[PDB]
Order: structure tokens, then C-alpha cells, then sequence
RNA sequence: GCACAAUCAUAGCACAUAAAAACGUUAGGUCAAGGUGUAGCUUAUGGGUUGGAAAGAAAUGGGCUACAUUUUCUACAUAA
């Protein structure tokens, strides 16, 4: 299984999104525009509104991946604060150490 | 701002591929969405969690298979069978309500 | 006593094309350490004096990440963990090297290049013109 | 024909051995493709098709079904520098995306029309 | 039933040559190694810890493959492969005068399944303005057509090139560059009159 | 005039290895490299070091085996240079119905690869003297009475070529 | 307003950028 | 009272090993680093790409050799190729021990798309550093 | 032997800082980082979609702006 119900969702959630990342890609070309007159980005509005709520992007939320804590998740590491921790003091990722300064 | 000014940038553009025509800078987030990669297609965004399924039914199946030993898989069943033994299991489907 | 013979057979052909040259080759080596970044200067000046390189060796100035974590797990703000993340940097700066040469020292570089080290090699590619700018009119 | 492969097999039958040495350890994974290609190149095993800079920069030969002194131009110029400045995708995807706004355009006749300005 | 074998210690020579027995990298095995190293923190009242299970000894990355010897040893072999550098290009300034021009390529190693790293896409190129055969006319429209990308002061012109995917595209989009403002930095179009 | 450029050498992909290989010989005071460098698992005698060998590669062939069983746990590729070797095997046939394509893809994966033949002469189709040559080679390679059962079947229905 | 016409397949051809 | 990696003192019998007997705050000081690779640098990435990696391994060989492994793993990664290096006691016989170091080097490999090399080093018991 | 100390880090000393501070008291906080014994759900206290999660009668903690002339604006390193 994954870790929680939340995860979950959330891999769906970047699946949908990798999928219709193509046809918003081109469909906000038509919108974010002053060339191309308004009457083709009202439609285009509605376009975009027709896709499926979870093929934006927007949806995504960054958790964590042992343990999918919705917040204190470092981007880098893509780990909690504290699943960190518990792997640094256990010496299993290079150069981290503790700040003495 | 002169006219051999604008002209010299004019030629610029043309040569180094940027927009040759003056254009506003709202119309420039047209340019940099394709110039950049979209979000949901980066590597680091697509591929952020890699597959639980994957790592929990490999290793699933080495421990049916005789290969992996997950000691809490086996403490979650002998506790699960003590607690069955005690009395108190897990229902069958249909009946917890009703029944 | 029992060495084996005829132990030689490598396959090196001369081809008519040009090798290539190069004017300067930048070596940056970053690490957590600095003992093992001495260990590989030691080894690289060792491997380029055989081969007659001249390399200039000078130590680039280090790197600190730090970055400031909670204490405790629930509420417990005041008290902080720091996290520090160091890196040290070496440069091997080699000159007058030619295609042949640049490739085989680094291919004795990175067969032995540690795990705990990191390398950025930087090529000064020599050329002298084009065909369409050496004397054209139009 | 099998035979030949039989015979294959039965030549690397005489030929394979356990590993002697770290040097042959490695020979074979180089040989077979596990080790990388010293020195270590950043693009080894991605050709892009083969394609040069003429197919990422130059696309302005994708252009020619628009109207040249229409916006459509002002609108793709845009698109064709962002495509030219984007070193991730391949042609083949420009040139869909180059594609798709081409048929959504001729799909799309009656707010062009409607909008006052002459499209074909 | 339970084997203790002695290890190769008792069996080294003292004339024994190392890199025979430590060819390649090595997890730094006790059992071929006839040093008696301690590494560790010793005690108030011990010593650091010996070499047999010596997790620290682990830890640390050898260089028992690359003594001198064994240096020496693999680079005697690879003088064949070697070329000769020509002398006559010692000095920089004529290697100014015969290859004007330098072709700045960025390359990098990092150890795991992925060698792609988008930071190898960027080629520079670097051309001494002081060594071609523009005009006046010329070089005064060069300047205001590459702008910000010639320094005044060093007179040399820097092109750094990252649109294309690959590092061979964009040295060709380099090339490219660099000819066609060389061919226009001598048209003279009717908007230069004003 | 004054410039000297000289000419490239161009090497195999493991030539400047193998250089290296020739600088270290046989070792005196080492055990062999496939087995374990310590003591507990050096071969003493003969047949330890013939059973050790057959032990490793109980494990790796058992793991290649597991690997045939479950491809899905291995189909995610993270290498770029794609290494095909490193990818799980499939025993199975890419159509069923088709007989000219299931012969082609039985041949190469015995039992199997002599029911095809029966699968495809059911339908009443000719088959040309390219995929019957190496039908009978699959058994040839393999492989009294199904032999002459075969045998009959290269020459009565179709006239295989003498060649094959 | 006013635009110069910029010779592109002409540049190509000559610089081999087509 | 700190108590990330620390084992807490008892009544003077327990034997500790080298890495449980420093505190946290000696790692680069005293103990080195149980993982080297170059996601953790300053300007490298895929730091999390290696991180997951190594966690995985760390419960694949605690699950693999159960009961037999002494001290925590050594998990170097060098040119695409990573390198495994384990402490177990002689427990399970010699040919056990290469049946699963075969099935581990012919797994891991084909799992992670990279090659693993994995050594062993068999010791009679867990070396106790402080008292014991 | 564990604490203290020394040592280590703030790339030279000393200093300072940082780091460390055992055994325990507060049945202190965290079942909501994560896993958990016990006690409870299984056509629901489980799994999904959509819409709302206000607002201030009133009190209070901590910060920012100031209540000016050692001030405000302008160009400006500080002589306007
Ligand atoms: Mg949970
Ligand atoms: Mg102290
Ligand atoms: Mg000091
Ligand atoms: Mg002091
Ligand atoms: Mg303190
Ligand atoms: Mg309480
Ligand atoms: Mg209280
Ligand atoms: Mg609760
Ligand atoms: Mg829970």
C-alpha cells in the first residue's frame, strides 16, 4: 500500500497532472495573451474550465515520502523534519552534521 | 532612444532568435511557458513519491517466498493471532451491523 | 617466480584526423572532507608528473549550507536544531594538453575518483576559424 | 539459423570464466554496458534523432499555414522563440504543438471570423 | 561445525608487491591488509579499537590501490595512448596568434543510475576581436549588434550559448552565431544613413 | 608553417582498461576473485570451492528467476544509457489467434513449440519451407517416435527445401 | 511601425543553418 | 534531555557498539559518515533520489540476513556502481551466506537499473567498544 | 566507567561563542511526524465528488508604524 489515503490522492493527483500538463500548456497560451483578441479567451476560459479538476497542478501538495507529513518537508530531501533527523543522527546521508559555529 | 538605436535592436533580435516586433511585457509569459518546462513535466515533480505498491508487494512476496523475514509483519500476525485466540477478531463483512 | 608472458596486447591505431587541442583544463573537486581531497591532490600531482603536465594546484574557498530545523515534535519553537553541510573545494588547473593526453588522464582520474567526491571538468577547446570567416566577402 | 547460435554458445561455453581480477570485472560490465563510458560524458546513449540546430532554432519553415500579415504571426513568433529556447523537448513535440495550434485554429472559424479580423 | 582460517597476513612477503593484491578499489578487507592500524577514539584506559571489525576503517575511503608504486606502474603503461603536446604553442601569445579562438565546454561526473545533468548544455565561446579583419565601419556596427557581450576593455567577445539540447547543437549554434555576425557586421543597409 | 599539430590515436572502449589489466599480475598469497575475500567464506579444500560456486549461483540464477516471475517489479528504468540486460525476460508469445506469428515466437521459447505446429495445420494453413525449418530445428536442438512424427511432418505436407 | 525585411533562409543557406 | 541516536546508560552490563556509544553530535568528529555519494553537496542534486535508495537497502539487508548482521551498513556509491559493505556474525553456514550474497547481487542490481557490489566481513561477535 | 572537565567547530593561539549537560522530579507535551498493547467500527467511526468552514458584544499575549526637531521630503556617503 502507500502511507496514507492522502498520499494516494496525491500520486493521482501528479499523474492527472502530468497527463493534461500538455493540453493546459497550450491552452493558457490563449489566455495569458493581449495579441489574440478577447472573444477566442473568453472561450478558452471555459475550455480550460471544462478539463477535470485534478489535471491542474495546483492540487499538488508537497508531503513527505516515509511518512507523508503535509508540512515541515524539506524540497531538497523531499523528507520530514524529523524522518531527517532520525536518519542524520543515524549518520545514513553524507555530510550533514550538526552546526557548530 | 533613436531611430539607427531601434533599428541596431531590431537586427539583434532577429539574429540572436528573440522577439524582433515590440511587444508588451505581458505577452512575454507566452515566451517563457515554452521557453521554461511546465511544472507537472519536471522529473523532481512527476516523479516525487517513487511506487509504495511496488516496494510493499516486492517485499510481500519474498516473505511468502522464503527469501525477506519483516519482522513486523510477523508481529502484526502473532498479535493478531493472540488476539484471536483471546476472543476479539475482526468481523466478517455483512454481519457487524445487523448480525 | 611463475609470471605470465606476452602479457602486452592493446589495439592503438594512428588516424589521419587531427587531434584536437587544448589550452586549459579546469579541475574543480568538491568534498565533505578534507583529508580525502588531499589524498586525491597527492595522487593527481603523482599521475600528471609522469606524464609531464605541469599542474597548478590551488585550494578554492569552501562552502557552508546550513539550515535551522524544530527541537521537538509537536510544540517546541524556542529550541532549535542546526544542520550544517560543509563543502571544500580543490582546483587542478592543467595546461597545454592535447585530445589524447586529456582523454587517457581522465580516464586514470575517474576510474579511481572516490564516492564521497564530486567532479567538474572544464575543457578550453583550441580552434582557429571557421571556413566562412577566414577571408569572406559577403 | 540456430545452428549458428549453437555454436555461439558453445564458443562462449570456452570463452567465459569467473572474474580474476577487478580490472576484468569491469571489463565485462564495459563490455556489456553496466559501467559508464570513461571519460564520463553527459550525453552518451542521447542522439535526439540526430538533429542539429537548424531543427531546434529555425522553425520558422512550420509557419507558412497562417496569415503572415495577420496577429496569428504576432501570436506565433512568440511560440516558435519559446520552442527555439527550450533545450528539453525534442522537434517531434514542437512541431505537434506547432500542429495542434494549426488545427484548433482551422477548427475554430467562426470566432476568428466573428472577431472582425480576416483569417484563414 | 565451525572453520577458523588465518588470513593472508602470515602469508605476505615482505617483497610482495601491493598493487598485486590491491589492484582496484577495495572495501579495505582486514584480511589482506598486513598493517596493524588503529582507528578510532580511545579510551580513558584503552586504546583506539584494532583493524578487525573496525567499522571506521569501513567508513573511510582507501587509497591502498593508488601508492606510488602502483602509480608509477599504470602510468609507465600509459604513455601509449598519450600524444606529444607541440612546443612551438608554449607561450600564449602566439597560440593567440594560431587558434584566436576558445571553445569553453562544461563536463560532469556524479556517481548513481542518472548522468544526465542539465548543466552541460552551456557552451562558451570566446573570440579576440583583436585577431579578425573587420573594418571600422565594421567593428563600430559589431559592437552595437552584440552588445553587452564584447568587453571594451579586454576587446574580446563572448557568446554563451544554451538553447540547444545538446553540447555538439549548441557548438554548432555557436559557430552559426558567430558567422553570421561576422557577414553582418559588414552590410551596409539603408537605415545605417540616418 | 610554424604550427605543429600532431595525430590522434583512436582506443576500444576497455583497450586503456586492459592496458591497465597487463601493469597487475597473478597474485601469490590471494584467493580467487569470485570467492569472498574473508576467511569464513575462503574455500578450504576442492569441494568447497567447487560447492561455494554453485551455491552463488543458486541465489543468482533464483533471482533471475523471481525476476522472470515478476517483471512489474522491475519495469521502472532510473539508468539513462538504458541497459537492456538489467531488464526482466518474457516467455510468452505477443499473439495467440495468428499461427505464422505464434510459430515464430514458439520456435524461440519444446512441448510448446510442437503444440504450435498442431494449432497452426488445425486452420488448413500453408506453411512455407521458412518457419517449418526452424520448427524442426527447435526440436532437432532439443530432442524415437515424435522424432519420426516430426519427420514425416517436413516432407509429406510441405516440400521443405534440402538445404533446411 | 515601420519593419525591415530580415533575409533568413538567405542567412541559412549561406551560414548552413536550413 | 537530547535523545535522537542516543542510548541511554544503564546499570553498567550493556555492551554498545562504536557508533551507539557517541552521542549525535560527534558525526564528522569522532564517527564517520554509514553513507558516501555526492547528492549531499553544494552544488549536486538528486539528494533524495539516493535517499530513498539507501533507506530501502537498510531495511533489505536487515530483513535479508536477520539475527547475523552486527552493525549498521556501509553504503558507498562510486561511478554508478555502489558498494555494500556488511559486518555479520558466522552464523549461517558458508554456503547460505553465498547463496544470498548471489540473490542479492543478481536482485539489487536489476531492482535499482545500476550495479551493487556487496562484501562481507564475518566477525565471531558484536566488538564492544565501551563496558560491557 | 558514566556526568563535569579536557578535546572538538567558529580553518593560527588565548578568550568568547557554539556544542554538550548522566542518573531523575513535573503520571509535563506529542496516539494528529511515524509504528503501536488494550478497548471499539466493517452496506461504516471506512473509501470518493461538490459547497461552506462565517462574524465580532468583549478581554488579552507578542511584533510593525509612529506620537517628531537627534523630525519629514529631495539628489546625495554624512559640509546642502
Ligand atoms: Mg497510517
Ligand atoms: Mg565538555
Ligand atoms: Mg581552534
Ligand atoms: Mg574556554
Ligand atoms: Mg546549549
Ligand atoms: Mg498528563
Ligand atoms: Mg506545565
Ligand atoms: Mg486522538
Ligand atoms: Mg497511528
Amino acid at each position: 500500500y502507500y502511507v496514507d489515503w492522502k498520499m494516494l490522492r496525491d500520486v493521482k493527483r501528479r499523474k492527472m497532472a502530468y497527463e493534461y500538463a500538455d493540453e493546459r500548456l497550450r491552452i493558457n497560451s490563449l489566455r495569458k495573451n493581449t495579441i489574440l483578441p478577447k472573444d477566442l479567451q473568453e472561450v478558452a476560459d471555459e475550455e480550460i474550465a471544462s478539463l477535470p479538476r485534478d489535471s491542474c497542478p495546483v492540487r499538488i501538495r508537497n508531503r513527505c515520502v516515509m511518512t507523508s507529513r503535509p508540512r515541515g518537508v524539506k524540497r531538497r530531501w523531499r523528507l520530514s523534519r524529523i524522518v531527517f533527523r532520525h536518519l542524520a543522527d543515524h549518520g545514513q546521508l553524507s555530510g550533514v552534521q550538526r552546526a557548530m559555529w | 532612444l533613436s531611430e539607427y538605436a531601434v533599428r541596431m535592436s531590431r537586427l539583434s533580435a532577429r539574429l540572436f532568435g528573440e522577439v524582433a516586433r515590440p511587444t508588451d511585457s505581458k505577452s512575454m509569459k507566452v515566451v517563457k511557458l515554452f521557453s521554461e518546462q511546465p511544472l507537472a513535466k519536471r522529473k523532481e515533480t512527476y516523479d516525487w513519491y517513487p511506487n509504495h505498491n511496488t516496494y510493499f508487494a516486492l517485499m510481500g512476496t519474498l516473505r511468502f517466498l522464503g527469501l525477506y523475514r519483516d519482522e513486523h509483519q510477523d508481529f502484526r500476525d502473532e498479535q493478531l493471532r493472540l488476539k484471536k485466540l483471546r476472543g476479539k477478531g475482526k468481523p466478517r463483512k455483512g454481519e457487524g451491523k445487523r448480525a | 617466480v611463475d609470471v605470465p608472458k606476452d602479457m602486452t596486447k592493446p589495439e592503438i591505431t594512428i588516424s589521419d584526423e587531427p587531434d584536437t587541442l587544448y589550452k586549459r583544463l579546469s579541475v574543480l573537486v568538491k568534498g565533505h572532507d578534507k583529508a580525502v581531497l588531499d589524498s586525491y591532490e597527492y595522487f593527481a600531482v603523482l599521475a600528471a608528473k609522469e606524464l609531464g603536465i605541469s599542474i597548478k594546484v590551488h585550494e578554492p574557498p569552501r562552502k557552508i549550507e546550513r539550515f535551522t530545523l524544530l527541537k521537538s515534535v509537536h510544540i517546541f519553537k524556542k529550541h532549535r536544531v542546526q544542520y550544517e553541510m560543509r563543502t571544500l573545494y580543490r582546483c587542478l588547473e592543467l595546461e597545454h594538453l592535447t585530445g589524447s593526453t586529456a582523454d587517457v588522464y581522465l580516464e586514470y582520474i575517474q576510474r579511481n575518483l572516490p564516492e564521497g567526491v564530486a567532479m567538474e571538468v572544464t575543457k578550453t577547446k583550441l580552434e582557429q576559424l571557421p571556413e566562412h570567416i577566414r577571408k569572406p566577402i559577403w | 539459423s540456430l545452428w549458428d547460435i549453437e555454436f555461439a554458445k558453445q564458443l562462449a561455453a570456452v570463452t567465459e570464466r569467473p572474474f580474476q581480477n577487478g580490472f576484468e570485472e569491469m571489463i565485462q560490465w564495459t563490455k556489456e554496458g553496466k559501467l559508464w563510458e570513461f571519460p564520463i560524458n553527459n550525453e552518451a546513449g542521447f542522439d535526439d534523432d540526430g538533429s542539429e540546430f537548424h531543427e531546434h532554432i529555425f522553425l520558422d519553415k512550420y509557419l507558412q499555414d497562417f496569415p503572415k500579415q495577420g496577429p496569428i504571426r504576432h501570436f506565433m513568433e512568440l511560440v516558435t522563440c519559446g520552442l527555439s529556447k527550450n533545450p528539453y523537448l525534442s522537434v517531434k513535440q514542437k512541431v505537434e504543438h506547432i500542429e495542434w495550434f494549426r488545427n484548433y485554429f482551422n477548427e475554430k472559424r467562426v470566432i476568428l471570423k466573428e472577431s472582425g479580423i480576416q483569417l484563414n | 561445525r565451525r572453520k577458523a582460517l588465518p588470513p593472508r597476513t602470515e602469508k605476505m612477503a615482505v617483497d610482495q608487491d601491493w598493487p598485486s593484491v590491491y589492484p582496484v578499489a577495495a572495501p579495505f578487507k582486514p584480511s589482506a591488509v598486513p598493517l596493524p592500524v588503529r582507528m578510532g577514539y580511545p579510551v580513558k584506559r584503552g586504546v583506539p579499537m584494532a583493524k578487525e571489525g573496525n567499522l571506521e576503517l569501513l567508513k573511510i575511503p582507501n587509497f591502498l590501490h593508488l601508492t606510488p608504486v602502483a602509480i608509477k606502474r599504470h602510468c609507465e603503461a600509459l604513455k601509449d595512448f598519450c600524444t606529444e603536446w607541440p612546443a612551438a604553442l608554449d607561450s600564449d601569445e602566439k597560440c593567440e596568434k594560431h587558434f584566436p579562438i576558445e571553445i569553453d565546454t562544461a563536463d560532469y561526473v556524479s556517481a548513481g543510475p542518472s548522468i544526465r545533468n542539465p548543466k552541460a548544455r552551456v557552451v562558451t565561446l570566446r573570440v579576440k576581436l583583436s585577431s579578425l579583419n573587420l573594418d571600422d565601419h565594421a567593428k563600430k556596427k559589431l559592437i552595437k549588434l552584440v552588445g553587452d557581450r564584447y568587453c571594451k576593455s579586454t576587446d574580446v567577445l563572448t557568446i554563451k550559448t544554451d538553447r540547444c539540447p545538446l553540447k555538439r547543437q549548441n557548438y554548432d549554434y555557436a559557430v552559426y552565431l558567430l558567422t553570421v555576425l561576422y557577414h553582418e557586421s559588414w552590410k551596409t543597409e539603408e537605415w545605417e544613413k540616418k | 608553417e610554424e604550427v605543429v599539430i600532431p595525430k590522434k590515436k583512436t582506443w576500444d572502449k576497455v583497450a586503456i582498461l586492459q592496458a591497465l589489466a597487463s601493469t597487475v599480475h597473478r597474485d601469490s598469497t590471494a584467493a580467487p576473485y569470485v570467492f569472498q575475500d574473508d576467511p569464513y567464506l575462503i574455500p578450504t579444500s576442492s569441494v568447497e570451492s567447487h560447492s561455494f560456486l554453485l551455491a552463488k549461483k543458486s541465489g543468482e540464477n533464483a533471482a533471475k528467476f523471481i525476476i522472470n516471475s515478476y517483471p512489474k517489479y522491475f519495469q521502472k528504468d532510473i539508468a539513462e544509457p538504458h541497459i537492456p540486460c538489467l531488464m526482466p525476460e518474457y516467455f510468452e508469445p505477443q499473439i495467440e489467434d495468428v499461427s505464422e506469428a505464434a510459430l515464430q515466437e514458439r520456435i524461440k521459447l519444446n512441448y510448446n513449440f510442437q503444440q504450435r505446429e498442431q494449432s497452426e495445420e488445425l486452420e488448413e494453413a500453408t506453411e512455407a519451407d521458412n518457419e517449418k525449418s526452424k520448427t524442426k530445428a527447435g526440436h532437432h536442438l532439443g530432442v524415437t517416435w515424435r522424432t519420426k512424427n516430426n519427420a514425416e511432418r517436413i516432407f509429406a505436407l510441405m516440400p521443405e527445401k534440402n538445404a533446411h | 511601425a515601420a519593419a525591415a525585411a530580415a533575409a533568413a533562409a538567405a542567412a541559412a543557406a549561406a551560414a548552413a543553418a536550413a | 534531555k537530547n535523545r535522537a541516536a542516543r542510548v541511554r546508560v544503564s546499570k553498567g552490563d550493556k555492551p554498545v557498539t562504536y557508533e551507539e556509544a557517541h552521542a549525535p553530535h560527534y558525526i564528522a568528529h569522532r564517527k564517520g559518515w554509514l553513507s558516501l555519494h555526492t547528492g549531499n553537496l553544494d552544488g549536486e542534486d538528486h539528494a533524495a533520489e539516493r535517499t530513498v535508495e539507501d533507506v530501502f537497502l537498510r531495511k533489505f539487508m536487515l530483513g535479508t540476513f536477520p539475527g547475523c548482521l552486527a552493525d549498521q551498513l556501509v553504503l558507498k556509491r562510486r561511478a554508478n556502481q555502489l558498494e555494500i559493505c556488511a559486518l555479520v556474525l558466522r552464523q549461517l553456514p558458508p554456503h547460505k551466506f553465498y547463496f544470498l550474497v548471489g540473490y542479492s547481487e543478481t536482485l539489487l542490481s536489476h531492482f535499482y537499473k545500476c550495479p551493487v557490489h556487496l562484501h562481507l566481513q564475518t566477525v565471531p561477535s558484536k566488538v564492544v567498544y565501551k563496558y560491557i
